[PDB]
RNA sequence: UAUCUGGUUGAUCCUGCCAGUAGUCAUAUGCUUGUCUCAAAGAUUAAGCCAUGCAUGUCUAAGUAUAAGCAAUUUAUACAGUGAAACUGCGAAUGGCUCAUUAAAUCAGUUAUCGUUUAUUUGAUAGUUCCUUUACUACAUGGAUAUCUGUGGUAAUUCUAGAG
RNA sequence: UUCAUAAUAACUUUUCGAAUCGCAUGGCCUUGUGCUGGCGAUGGUUCAUUCAAAUUUCUGCCCUAUCAACUUUCGAUGGUAGGAUAGUGGCCUACCAUGGUUUCAACGGGUAACGGGGAAUAAGGGUUCGAUUCCGGAGAGGGAGCCUGAGAAACGGCUACCA
């Protein structure tokens, strides 16, 4: 195609977006903003169809133009304002905040978060660099680049956003011994206590991930996000807590907890 | 009916390429150049119509042209652009003395006086006064921003050079 | 033995339109389809709203009479509905009229005929007025 | 532009187009259950194979394979929810012994039939095709409708139509009519 | 959904095909034709030709207003309401159609860009424009040009010549 | 890494660093129209981020040997330097060298061949089809040329030839 595409067709969505290859020919394309346009999640389908607020785009193009929606604290008013990995939705009206969080099986499911913890934030680290006139900024997975972090914050890492201004309140140093959330491919939504770390010099880090159950995998470097040191998650995890049960179980379970 | 271009210092009909900023054409599409046909500047026969400036005023009067006057249509509407065909003298407050068309609808009547550009409003100078000031501010937190860069900085360099010499004195 | 049985499933209050929606049962025994308009009134009495402030469609009953199912909406105010709700249920409803068309046919080939013509058509009344005369 | 909605084919012709002992077990089975069109069997045949190929399958890998272990539970509850293979064989390899048979019992006629109202299952189809029937308050105009274990108590006349206690439709009441007139 | 049957000979076994058989999101065609749901559809020969109609235009409180447009009643001395036209900016490089060219070409899986451009979107970011700061508009620098008003040209074209 | 960044020296027919709009119009009283302050919208340098765009490694394409040598005077393979590119690159130019591929099928010819995700078919192994609902690529009668624009060699955009 000469030039940037604008239409996105309805097959081609990733299937973690919920969406019906039904009732509909294409699927809304999110527009440029601080996330992938596969991974992110572009506020129509978080309010039409995640949480079933509005029946038709027309009156979710209306709730995003009365500036409702806030997105880390900022309105952010385009309906497909691609709102990325763990972000913050609030809403005055009801006053509710959401925090989106891939739920085991690796779809953004909603998370409830209470306002007070719903201010700050949590960004992975993608780069550091010394930007001009010698000053040091550092980047994230949302693209917020922060200056004048803290001088010892390498790559890899976890920084702690006020959302407030936009300063880094605190952060987690990459290592073993670790409890890290995953973000990526067939372990998506996972969450581990890292146990290793291995190299392969020159290309596609590795590291091997348990879970709480005493269940190793291994994934690659860039589809891995620090959560808090072992046994204290800094954020909330959703319902679940991403143990990965295997289907048996659900099975099981749903058998178990049978009531209807 | 084919007009003629100015500069083509010939006496025929030529097929020419033009594009935006050359007369005989007017670019529909932004930057789309078009082969059209011109007509010479060199006057015969030819030509249908002239179309003449009259430059000096003549002995015999002609009745339609210079006893009437078709009226001035439009009057100046930058501010310095009044007060220049006005002769104002400048920090006259040229506001009051904009041309009014007082317009009859046939029972009742209106107002209607241009919108003056470039006007000097108490609005101007609050905009001035807004970037002014959220520059300095701005230009100032930086400023405490690399100082306390620098301090932290002093404090860790410190803190290491601590270290090492407890490793040294140690071993 | 008519009685008309509205019941509600699935509400939720949405502040976000000013509304709370719900999924509608109808249980209507040896009866047809139950005409909107009265279903209408009886949610608006029923949530103590008026009847303007309630919409109400989607009404499909299911494969042998005895129950139906539609889709419907109570609105805070009547201004909610006049301000958020697409204007083909206000004119479903008789709040709004249907605004009058010319065929989109009709629509398109005037404006064809429109960017046929270089700015105003006051420049080309008398002009060709006075060309077909000379 | 616009997505596939995906369609199936739901039967197999049989390879051998006029070999006898098979049609006299077709027409058969149509005999004693009413079957319209030789299809039926044919479908019924269908699915059949389709179980039987996906026990061959699991039964393939060794036993308590995690797929084999959960393929084979859910098809099995599936089974004895819709009611044809009993509740004693529940044992993933009974379930190669079918015999299309049994799957037609659990037809919606069949069963009709077995628990009575009917009086010559054909009769029964004909009733499902007049609307008299209801599973539980829903009607169904559907002679297969494999009905199912758990719901088969309440295969039952509707309020509406005649047989359930409603108006007595459309000749009996125009007798009635001409009656009280003339 | 691991299957075969008829034909060489007077007869028998074989190699062998031919024929029979069953599909086909493979079409054509014939005969028929009641209902529900769903739905392919000028690809094969012609990437052959096309009349006609339509298929990309867009303005928010917020870029430009004296439409000699409406509005003019209750907000109206610089205008301020609404809102043609036109200027400005943005998109027109997406979508849709087709499969002619193409045989390590396209493409698929997997890499690299420490070798590059990237409007937009989102994060950040700029004191110095002084040039000898004791003679400079910064309480705001200049001129145009559309729309429009008017005289027109061609047989006709989204043709536009001149003046204000 | 000659990377980021910094610093010194100079250079520039000196690029940018807000003469732009809406709402609200608070506070100080230096009580003047005086000094000042918000929520916004547009622009605007650089670097990020995103949407991409190009090129790119390896491996994988049907039939044909009644196609076995093919490519280099006109670029074929490599070197140096330059030009041109947004940037590597014979991409092109000048001067050199004679190399490059091939019976592991090159080159040539055919394809009623767009490639692929797939469809039909079914003990297992395979055979055939894939114009087309998704992904890429190519084209807008055929070829060439180009302005605008971040993005086109655009075609419901132009220029020329041919039909
Ligand atoms: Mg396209
Ligand atoms: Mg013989
Ligand atoms: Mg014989
Ligand atoms: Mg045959
Ligand atoms: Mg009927
Ligand atoms: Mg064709
Ligand atoms: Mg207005
Ligand atoms: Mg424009
Ligand atoms: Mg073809
Ligand atoms: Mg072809
Ligand atoms: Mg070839
Ligand atoms: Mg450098
Ligand atoms: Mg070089
Ligand atoms: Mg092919
Ligand atoms: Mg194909
Ligand atoms: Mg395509
Ligand atoms: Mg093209
Ligand atoms: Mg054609
Ligand atoms: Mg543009
Ligand atoms: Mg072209
Ligand atoms: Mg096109
Ligand atoms: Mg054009």
């Amino acid at each position: 195609a000469r030039g940037p595409k604008k239409h996105l067709k309805r097959l081609a969505a990733p299937h973690h977006w919920m969406l019906d290859k039904l009732s509909g020919c294409y699927a809304p394309r999110p527009s440029a903003g601080p996330h992938k346009l596969r991974e992110s999640l572009p506020l129509i389908v978080f309010l039409r169809n995640r949480l079933k607020y509005a029946l038709n785009g027309r009156e979710v193009k209306a709730i995003l133009m009365q500036r409702h929606v806030k997105v880390d604290g900022k309105v952010r008013t385009d309906t497909t304002f691609p709102a990325g990995f763990m972000d913050v939705i609030t809403l005055e009206a009801t006053n509710e905040n959401f925090r989106l969080v891939y739920d085991v099986k690796g779809r953004f499911a909603v998370h409830r978060i209470t306002d007070e913890e719903a201010s700050y934030k949590l960004a992975k680290v993608k780069k550091v660099q010394l930007g001009k006139k010698g000053i040091p900024y550092v980047v994230t997975h949302d693209g917020r680049t922060i200056r004048y972090p803290d001088p010892n914050i390498k790559v890899n890492d976890t920084v702690k956003v006020d959302l407030a201004t936009g300063t880094i309140t605190d952060f987690i140093k990459f290592d073993t011994g670790k409890l890290v959330y995953v973000t990526g491919g067939r372990n998506l939504g996972r969450v581990g206590t890292i146990v290793h770390r291995e190299r392969h010099e020159g290309g596609f880090d590795l590291v091997h991930i348990k879970d709480s159950l005493e269940n190793t995998f291994v994934t690659r470097l860039n589809n891995v996000f620090v959560i808090g040191e072992p046994g204290r998650p800094w954020i909330s995890l959703p319902k679940g807590k991403g143990i990965k049960l295997t289907i048996s179980e659900e099975r099981d379970r749903r058998r178990a907890q049978h009531g209807l | 009916g084919f007009p003629m271009k100015q500069g083509v210092l010939l006496p025929t009909r030529v097929k020419l390429l033009l594009a935006k900023g050359h007369s005989c054409y007017r670019p529909r599409r932004n930057g789309e150049r078009k082969r059209k046909s011109v007509r010479g500047a060199i006057v015969g026969p030819d030509l249908a119509v002239l179309a003449l400036i009259i430059t000096k005023k003549g002995e015999q009067e002609i009745e339609g042209i210079t006893n009437d006057t078709v009226p001035k249509r439009l009057g100046p509407k930058r501010a310095n652009n009044i007060r220049k065909f006005f002769g104002l003298t400048k920090e006259d407050d040229v506001r009051d003395y904009v041309i009014r068309r007082e317009v009859t609808k046939g029972d009742k009547s209106y107002t209607k006086a241009p919108k003056i550009q470039r006007l000097v409003t108490p609005q101007r100078l609050q905009r001035k006064r807004q970037q002014k000031s959220l520059k300095i501010k701005n230009a100032q937190a930086q400023r405490e921003a690399a100082a306390e860069y620098a301090q932290l900085l002093a404090k860790r360099l410190s803190e290491r050079k601590a270290e090492k010499a407890e490793v040294r004195k140690r071993r | 033995s008519d009685a008309i049985t509205i019941r509600t499933r699935k509400v939720i209050s949405n502040p976000l339109l000013a509304r709370k929606q719900f999924v509608v049962d109808v249980l209507h025994p040896n009866r047809a389809n139950v005409s909107k308009d009265e279903l209408r009134e009886k949610l608006a009495e029923a949530y103590k709203a008026e009847k303007d402030a309630v919409s109400v469609f989607g009404f499909r009953t299911q494969y042998g009479g005895g129950k139906s199912t539609g889709f419907g909406l109570v609105y805070n105010s009547v201004a909610d509905a006049k301000k958020f709700e697409p204007a083909y249920r206000l004119v479903r409803y008789g709040l709004a009229e249907k605004v009058e068309k010319a065929s989109r046919q009709q629509r398109k080939q005037r404006k064809n005929r429109g960017k046929k013509i270089f700015g105003t058509g006051k420049s080309i009344a008398k002009k060709a007025a006075r060309r077909n005369a000379d | 532009p616009r997505a596939p909605r995906t369609y199936s084919k739901t039967y197999s012709t049989p390879k051998r187009p006029y070999e006898s002992a098979r049609l006299d077990a077709e027409l058969k089975l149509a005999g004693e259950y009413g079957l319209k069109n030789k299809r039926e069997i044919y479908r019924i045949s269908f699915q059949l194979s389709k179980i039987r190929r996906a026990a061959r399958d699991l039964l393939t890998r060794d036993e308590k394979d995690p797929k084999r272990l959960f393929e084979g539970n859910a098809l099995i509850r599936r089974l004895v929810r819709i009611g044809v293979l009993s509740e004693d064989k529940k044992k993933l390899d009974y379930v190669l012994a079918l015999k299309v048979e049994d799957f037609l019992e659990r037809r919606l006629q069949t069963q009709v039939y077995k628990l009575g109202l009917a009086k010559s299952v054909h009769h029964a189809r004909v009733l499902i095709s007049q609307r008299h029937i209801a599973v539980g308050k829903q009607i169904v105009n559907i002679p297969s409708f494999m009905v199912r274990l758990e719901s088969e108590k309440h295969i039952d006349f509707a309020r509406t139509s005649p047989f359930g206690g409603a108006r007595p439709g459309r000749v009996a009441r125009k007798r009635a009519a001409a009656a009280g007139g003339e």
